[PDB]
């Protein structure tokens, strides 16, 4: 069995590298922004024996700014470097945002009569939709167990992008879209709330001032899903949550009381979000109630008939 | 090193030994988000590696954050009962003197509002002043803030005497002179350093900004971190910039024309220098953000000594009076570490 | 085994020789 | 960096040619594109500044300034900074308005100057100082040289379009002038703290100087904090000259710079704080400084962008939200703060406001408080409160559903209509039976019987104990 596994493992690693190399070669040959003279040179060195991950990264993936394949390379190489990983995530998000904005612009010109730039093939997804498509494609290929998904660093970055680029209600997007994304991808509920707590305590920009209203809304949505999950898992077994989650919702209520007060005394006139915040207060209290009941004994009596 | 945990919900802001009063020098106070906690340091048998362990005695609840903390000479022990006097700064921008018998606050004085500082308070210190007859005549607290004010708050026999003095810039540190309570030092953010006789213009102003050796440019913004007296007669003055640049002047003989010595720490010193209570030429400074501590010798005996590196940020630190032990508050704990060389 | 070396590469956007 | 920056600058500035801008303006064009040097005719005061160690002759005022500099130049930078700070403190009130001038000067002396200078230089300065007719020289310095002129508009050619060149040349020139002013003002003030000059006779001058020093400091601070912003607020200050200026000779230029000086020494502070808010760190010095009702609120919103902020705000009484809050004018303010930090500050403010207040507002506040508490008792409180929007409560309890159960148990223990019914319905929506029973403490019995229609024995038993006809039936069933 040992000799079998060692060969199955060598073939699995070399197959992972080979697919990366094939994805690169195909993309480079098809890229409009690559001169023909270079493409023939790329085809010579990549359509043959499998190359090392260093070369694939330095000589090709990094030169062409294929940041998604850079991340797959950091995964195949067991690359321990959080800072470079996050730099690559930041470049991939920004590159995709600019590409989505460009395609929506070209569209708006068609729907208005103008002419596109020469050699531009004529309702493309909003930028936050194309961005999260890129995150999904990588996650399914790396399985979320990778070091290219440090949720403690990657979730705040994605939330930062949503704020600093208005990927919120103004354009008709769900303001909780970053949370939906990582939950559906299979991030455990406890880890989400744990990170969101750290976002709220440290107050790193842009998560500052009255925009912590949005952080509280993410916490509300995450805890809500967590509660639903626990209730579902209890019914499941008929046929972890600590007091820290309750404390976190209390502080969240205090943040909302602070934001509303500051909003009422702003220069130029009171803030327009008065009832929007009052609603969030009710939701947060409802969640603290549910969490308090579960913590207080209703969680050990979930498999029992009522 | 031995490590002693602070309570789980206690965030430390400041750490100081009761070196100011020999009766209580084994008392350690931690100012935190709900008050001030007192620990006792004792010689266990241990191994005589760290022949010193920390025993947590009690916690004084105040209900709000404590950012700066100073024991007074008035501290005493009895059998058992501790009689404490603490100067500190609170979240309401008040400066307070709290007098206790153990964890129970029997007495409290508060200086705040408009009569107090008109901006953030950056530093505080306390000294006991006695008359000629040698009863306790006054307790004197000095504090500096971002309202460009230095405040001298005297608590006397016939009651409080308040005085304010204007500064050319925010006050970032203040400390009475050792063996001479008639003199004190005040630090301005801009690099100005004031020597002051409060019993009385104020006697003298040095400045570190224009003195930077510039062999290595200390940078555009070299905001003054700290100035402290050194020696037991307060024979000297040491100033440290955020940049790590430090300078030392002595006060005796003949005429003087420049600072006596100058250097630069390996790292920035957000918290400033903490001079050794026994070896004038030595002081400690932290890279608070990465959790390293450099030990510097003024006459260059040092050659970059970094006895302390944690894998965590350092919130504050201070020397035990014995000169071989260090107490360090980090974000969730206090460590007592013994450097074998100083024994 | 990966080794990043941004120093000396080959200009991916320039022909050879 | 220090060195490379200096060298790069120096390189970029290598001189190449002369251009006579306007009629008579000497301009030098540098090796690096976008780099030019203007050579500006000095004003009187500038000539004094730039020729201390030279001017053979000079007027009385010059000689006076030279001697003041002769003393002040022996002090170090740290000392001088600490003195400047103290002079700010006199205006900010950090040196209380309660003190006499003599007392503030004494404070300053003891803290900053004592032991920090050579007594020999003091003697030199005192001697030299005794030759001057001080009131006259200070009069000429303050009221002629430094305090600029009232204009009846003296033709500063109004620019039709933004002129970036004249913009930066103006700002740099202003900065040089005010830096020089700053150094002079500080040296004179210094002489006022060191010697027994009648604090009453010179009371006017002293307060003018402390007023001027302060303004100087502020400007210079803003200059190095954000030049673009400073220029923008300083040119949108003058209405007719909103776009900028043109100058074709040295007189027009000097006159424009002086004009801006006037602006600084005399509507500006508000326009600039407003534009800024719409330089975080500086405005702390300058909300401790420049603030000393309106200043209070400014201090609040500035210190929020947390303890100090909340305290000040309460004691007294993003931009869009602030405007809304102003229009509303405590509840609104706290709600806004909470929203903006959504954290400790937020939660605290929200809780405090909610407490001080106690359909939409109520519900929102309640929900927020409950959520914050469950994140960090609260449940029972809110419930009893609202009882004394039913579906809302149904949803809140829906979120609540272990901690919730514990809280309910606690409430029941304490006790030992609408609320009861809602609870029963939610519970009806092992575990289930238990919760139902606990709450109803008939409902229990009914639920158990329904579920039954080891487990059997346990149920029958529980029923019999609770009842203590039914018992007989249960016994017979267990025996059958």
């Amino acid at each position: 069995r040992q000799q079998q596994q060692q060969l199955n493992h060598e073939a699995s690693e070399l197959l992972e590298i080979a697919h990366i190399q094939d994805d690169l070669l195909e993309r480079l040959v098809a890229d409009p922004r690559i001169p023909e003279e270079r493409k023939a040179e790329i085809e010579e060195f990549l359509d043959g024996p499998i190359r090392t991950l260093t070369d694939l990264f330095n000589d090709y993936a990094d030169q062409a700014n294929y940041y998604d394949l850079c991340l797959l390379i950091f995964h195949a190489a067991d690359f321990h470097n959080p800072r470079t990983i996050m730099d690559t995530w930041n470049n991939l998000i920004n590159q995709s945002h600019f590409e989505a904005e460009q395609r929506r612009e070209y569209w708006e010109i068609v729907q208005a009569g103008g002419d596109l730039p020469a050699g531009v093939i004529a309702e493309p997804p909003l930028p936050y939709v194309y961005v999260s498509q890129q995150i999904q494609l990588i996650a399914h290929r790396t399985s979320l167990d990778s070091l290219i998904f440090p949720v403690n660093s990657l979730l705040p970055v994605v939330c930062a992008y949503a704020i600093n680029n208005g990927q919120d209600a103004s354009i008709g997007a769900d303001p909780c879209w970053p949370i939906q994304l990582f939950l559906n991808l299979g991030v455990p509920h406890a880890l989400m709330v744990q990170v969101l707590e750290n976002v709220l305590d440290t107050q790193e920009a842009p998560f500052t001032g009255r925009r912590r209203k949005l952080v509280v809304q993410w916490i509300a949505m995450a805890v809500d899903m967590w509660v639903r999950e626990v209730e579902r898992r209890g019914a499941m077994a008929a046929a972890v949550m600590g007091s820290w989650v309750s404390e976190l919702l209390g502080r969240a209520d205090q943040v909302l009381t602070q934001i509303a007060g500051t909003g009422a005394t702003l220069r130029g006139g009171a803030a327009s979000d008065a009832e929007e915040i009052a609603s969030l207060r009710r939701t947060v209290k409802g969640l603290k109630r549910s969490v308090d009941m579960l913590l207080g004994g209703e969680m050990a009596r979930m498999s029992f008939f009522r | 090193s031995n490590q002693y945990q602070l309570p789980l919900n206690v965030r430390p802001y400041t750490t100081t030994w009761c070196s100011q009063s020999p009766s209580c020098s084994n008392l350690l106070a931690i100012g935190h988000d709900t008050g001030i906690t007192i620990y006792c340091a004792s010689e266990e048998q241990t191994p005589g590696s760290t022949g010193l362990t920390l025993q947590e005695l009690f916690t004084i609840q105040t209900g709000l954050p404590t950012l700066h903390l100073s024991f007074s000479s008035s501290c005493s022990y009895s059998e058992p009962v501790y009689s404490l006097f603490l100067a500190c700064v609170c979240q309401d921008n008040t400066v307070r003197l709290i007098i206790t018998k153990n964890e129970t606050i029997i007495t409290q004085h508060v200086l705040g509002g408009k009569s107090g500082h008109h901006n953030f308070v950056n530093d505080i210190d306390i000294a006991d002043v006695y008359s000629a007859d040698n009863r306790l005549a006054e307790q004197v607290i000095a504090s500096v803030g971002d309202d460009c004010t230095l405040i001298i708050w005297r608590l006397t026999d016939e009651g409080p005497i308040l005085a304010g003095y204007p500064l050319s810039s925010p006050g970032i540190s203040v400390q009475f002179r050792p063996s001479n309570p008639n003199q004190l030092i005040v630090g301005e953010r801009n690099g100005n350093i004031r020597i002051f006789d409060w019993t009385l213009p104020w006697l003298l102003t040095l400045n570190t900004l224009p003195l930077v050796n510039t062999c290595h440019s200390s940078g555009i913004a070299s905001s003054l971190a700290n100035v402290r007296w050194i020696g037991s007669d307060g024979s000297g003055i040491l100033a440290m910039c955020k940049s790590g640049a430090w300078l030392r002047w002595n006060l005796f003989g003949p005429k003087n024309l420049l600072p006596n010595v100058q250097g630069i720490s390996l790292f920035p010193s957000l918290l400033g220098a903490c001079p050794h209570p026994r070896y004038m030429d030595y002081f400690a400074t932290a890279h608070s953000q990465h959790g390293l501590i450099q030990l510097i010798n003024t006459y260059e005996k040092d050659s970059n000594s970094i006895p302390i590196q944690l894998g965590m940020p350092i919130v504050d630190f201070c020397w035990h009076q014995d000169g071989s032990h260090l107490a360090i508050a980090t974000e969730g704990s206090v460590l007592l570490t013994r450097l074998m060389g100083f024994t | 085994k990966l080794v990043i070396n941004k120093d000396m590469r080959t200009d991916l956007f320039s022909p050879p020789n | 960096l220090e060195t490379i920056l200096r060298d790069v600058k120096t390189a970029f500035n290598e001189a190449s040619s002369i251009t006579l801008y306007g009629d008579e303006i000497i301009l030098v064009n540098c090796f690096q594109p976008y780099n030019h040097s203007l050579y500006k005719l000095n004003t009187t005061v500038e000539n004094w500044f730039y020729n201390m160690h030279s001017e053979t002759d000079g007027s009385e005022l010059f000689k006076y300034l030279r001697t003041l500099n002769g003393f002040a130049s022996t002090l170090s930078n740290d000392v001088l900074r600490s003195i400047s700070k103290k002079f700010l403190d006199i205006i900010t009130g950090e040196l209380p308005d309660s003190m006499t001038t003599v007392e503030k000067f004494t404070d300053i002396f003891k803290n900053c100057l004592e032991n920090q200078f050579e007594i020999t230089n003091l003697k030199i300065l005192f001697d030299e100082l005794n030759s001057f007719d001080i009131p006259v020289v200070l009069n000429d310095l303050i009221n002629n040289q430094m305090k600029p002129g009232i204009f009846w508009k003296k033709d500063f050619i109004s620019a039709i379009k933004f002129d970036g060149f004249t913009s930066i040349i103006s700002l740099e020139s202003l900065h040089q002038l005010l830096s020089i002013h700053y150094r002079i003002t500080l040296q004179v003030l210094l002489t006022f703290v060191l010697f027994d000059l009648d604090t009453e006779i010179f009371g006017q001058h002293i307060s003018t100087l402390l007023d001027l020093h302060y303004k100087q400091f502020l400007l210079l601070n803003l200059y190095r904090q954000d030049k673009c912003l400073l220029a923008e607020v300083l040119l949108k200050d003058s209405s007719e000259f909103s776009f900028g200026v043109k100058f074709f000779n040295y007189g027009q230029l000097i006159a424009y710079i002086d004009s801006l000086n006037s602006n600084v020494y005399n509507t500006e502070n508000s326009f600039f704080m407003t534009f800024f808010r719409s330089s975080h760190k500086n405005i702390r010095f300058f909300l401790e400084n420049v603030e000393c009702e309106v200043q209070e609120f400014m201090f609040a919103m500035t210190l929020f962008s947390f303890d100090q902020s909340y305290e000040i705000f309460q004691l007294h009484d993003i931009w869009k939200d602030l405007l809304c809050t102003f229009t509303v004018p405590h509840s609104a303010f706290y709600y806004q703060l909470s929203l903006l930090f959504d954290q400790e500050f937020a939660l605290k403010c929200i809780s405090k406001s909610a407490e001080y207040s106690l359909q939409d507002f109520k519900e929102k506040q309640h929900i927020h408080y409950l959520n914050l508490l469950i994140h960090f008792e609260v449940l029972d409180v809110l419930r009893l409160g609202h009882e004394c929007r039913t579906n809302f409560l149904q949803l809140l309890l829906q979120e609540d559903i272990d901690f919730f159960s514990t809280l309910l148990r606690l409430c029941n223990a304490h006790s030992d209509k609408i609320v009861d019914s809602i609870l029963s319905q939610n519970l009806r929506s092992c575990f289930k039976k238990l919760y139902c029973f606990r709450m109803l403490n008939a409902a229990a019995e009914v639920l158990y019987q329904y579920i039954l229609m080891i487990r059997k024995r346990k149920c029958y038993l529980m029923v019999i104990n609770v009842l203590s006809v039914t018992l007989t039936d249960l016994r017979d069933e267990l025996r059958g």
